[PDB]
C-alpha cells in the first residue's frame, strides 16, 4: 500500500491547532483520549503508536482481544485519526498528533450500537486497563498518574433516548475529573441527541469549510467544529473523506486534550471540566468557551453553540 | 428475550434473583449500582418487583452520525 505525503485537512488548520504542537502535541503520560466508536484499524501507519489501548464492549462482553477491538466499519479510524494522526511524512495530522488514545468498541460492523455496550464503554475508560478506577483511593481519577482512566472521553454517536443509568455514568466520568464530548447528531433536529444532551457532556456541532453550519448538524450544541469534507484516516491503512457531527466531535476531544496536556505538563495537574455556562478562563469548557471564534449571532447560539473552537487560544488562555 | 438494564440497591439485591423468572445475567456494572440482564418479553413485569430493584429501563440504540 502507497502511502501519499503528509497533508493538514483543513479542519486542522481552522480549530488553530499547528500552532500549540511547539508547546505540547499531547504527549503528555498521563493523558489518554478514550474514544468510544467502531473500534480501530491498530495497525494503521498514521494511527498505530498513539493507540494505548484497543478494547471492545459488544453485546456486554469486555474483550482485550485485538481481533473483537478491530474496526470493521471505518467510522472510528476516522474520528480517531483527527484527534490523533501521527505528525510526520505520510497521510494526515490530527489535532493532538501525538496523544494517548484508548480505542473502546462500542459500535459494531454496521455502526449500530446499544445504550448498554456505550454505558459499559463509560465505564471502561474511566477503569482503564487496569480495571480500577482509583487505585490509591485519593479521589483523584483524571489526572492521578498513579491511574490509567482517560482525561477524555469522546463520543460520536448519540440516540433519542435518555435512560437514567446512562445518566449515572454519565455522572461517574464527570466525577472523575473527565470532560466528556459528543456529537449533536445528523437530523437537521432541534436540540441534541443523548449523550450530547446531559450538561455534563459537551455537544458538538459541525461547520463547512466556508463556516457555515451544516443544514444537517443538530442545534444547540455548546461548541462547533469542522464537519463538512473531512478527509482522516481509514481501513485498511487508507484514507477517506467523510460528513457529519461526528467528524466534528473529534476535532473538540483534541483540543480538550491540548488544554489538559498543556495545563499538566505546566503545573503537574489537570484543570477541572466546568459547565455549560462557563464563560471563565478556570475550568476546560468555560477556555473552550471564552476562546472560540464566535460566528453567526452575537454569543451563544442555535446554531454554532459559543463557536468554533480554537485551540491555540484554548491552550494560551489555560497557562495564561 | 430483550435486554434491560436494572438499576438496584446492591446491598439489597442479588443476581441470583433473576433467573426464577427466565432471566439471565449479561454485566454487572462495577462503578453504578445497575445489571443488564436478558429476560422474556413476558417477563419484564416480574423484573419490576423484586427485592433490590429501583428501576428497569430498556436496552436503546445509538444513531450513527
Ligand atoms: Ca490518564
Ligand atoms: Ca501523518
Ligand atoms: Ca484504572
Ligand atoms: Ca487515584
Ligand atoms: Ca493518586
Ligand atoms: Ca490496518
Ligand atoms: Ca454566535
Ligand atoms: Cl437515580
Ligand atoms: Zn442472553
Amino acid at each position: 500500500s502507497t502511502q501519499p505525503a503528509q497533508t493538514i485537512p483543513w479542519g486542522i488548520e481552522r480549530v488553530k491547532a499547528p500552532s500549540v504542537w511547539s508547546i505540547t502535541d499531547g504527549s503528555v503520560s498521563v493523558i489518554q483520549v478514550a474514544v468510544l466508536d467502531t473500534g480501530v484499524d491498530y495497525d494503521h501507519p498514521d494511527l498505530a503508536a498513539n493507540i494505548a489501548w484497543c478494547v471492545s464492549t459488544l453485546r456486554g462482553k469486555v474483550s482485550t482481544k485485538l481481533r473483537d477491538c478491530a474496526d470493521q466499519n471505518g467510522h472510528g479510524t476516522h474520528v480517531i485519526g483527527t484527534i490523533a494522526a501521527l505528525n510526520n511524512d505520510i497521510g494526515v495530522v490530527g489535532v493532538a498528533p501525538g496523544v494517548q488514545i484508548y480505542s473502546v468498541r462500542v459500535l459494531d460492523a454496521r455502526g449500530s450500537g446499544s445504550y448498554s455496550d456505550i454505558a459499559i464503554g463509560i465505564e471502561q475508560a474511566i477503569l482503564g486497563p487496569d480495571g480500577v478506577a482509583d487505585k490509591d483511593g485519593d479521589g483523584i481519577i483524571a489526572g492521578d498518574p498513579d491511574d490509567d482512566a482517560a482525561e477524555v472521553i469522546s463520543m460520536s454517536l448519540g440516540g433519542p433516548a435518555d435512560d437514567s443509568y446512562l445518566y449515572d455514568m454519565i455522572i461517574q466520568a464527570y466525577n472523575a475529573g473527565i470532560v466528556i464530548v459528543a456529537a449533536s447528531g445528523n437530523e437537521g433536529a432541534p436540540s441534541p441527541s443523548y449523550p450530547a444532551a446531559y450538561p455534563e457532556v459537551i455537544a458538538v456541532g459541525a461547520i463547512d469549510s466556508n463556516d457555515n453550519i451544516a443544514s444537517f448538524s443538530n442545534r444547540q450544541p455548546e461548541v462547533s467544529a469542522p464537519g463538512v469534507d473531512i478527509l482522516s484516516t481509514y481501513p485498511d491503512d487508507s484514507y477517506e473523506t467523510l460528513m457529519g457531527t461526528a467528524m466534528a466531535t473529534p476535532h473538540v476531544s483534541g483540543v480538550v486534550a491540548l488544554i489538559q496536556a498543556a495545563y499538566y505538563q505546566k503545573y503537574g495537574k489537570i484543570l477541572p471540566v466546568g459547565t455549560f455556562d462557563d464563560i471563565s478562563k478556570n475550568t476546560v469548557r468555560g477556555i473552550l468557551h471564552i476562546t472560540a471564534d464566535d460566528l453567526g449571532p452575537t454569543g451563544w447560539d442555535a446554531d454554532y453553540g459559543y463557536g468554533v473552537v480554537r485551540a491555540a487560544l484554548a491552550v494560551q488562555a489555560a497557562l495564561g | 428475550t430483550i435486554r434491560v438494564i436494572v438499576s438496584v440497591d446492591k446491598a439489597k439485591f442479588n443476581p441470583h434473583e433473576v433467573l426464577g423468572i427466565g432471566g439471565h445475567i449479561v454485566y454487572q456494572f462495577k462503578l453504578i449500582p445497575a445489571v443488564v440482564v436478558d429476560v422474556p418479553a413476558n417477563a419484564v413485569g416480574k423484573l419490576k418487583k423484586m427485592p433490590g430493584v429501583e428501576k428497569v429501563e430498556f436496552d436503546h440504540q445509538a444513531v450513527l452520525p
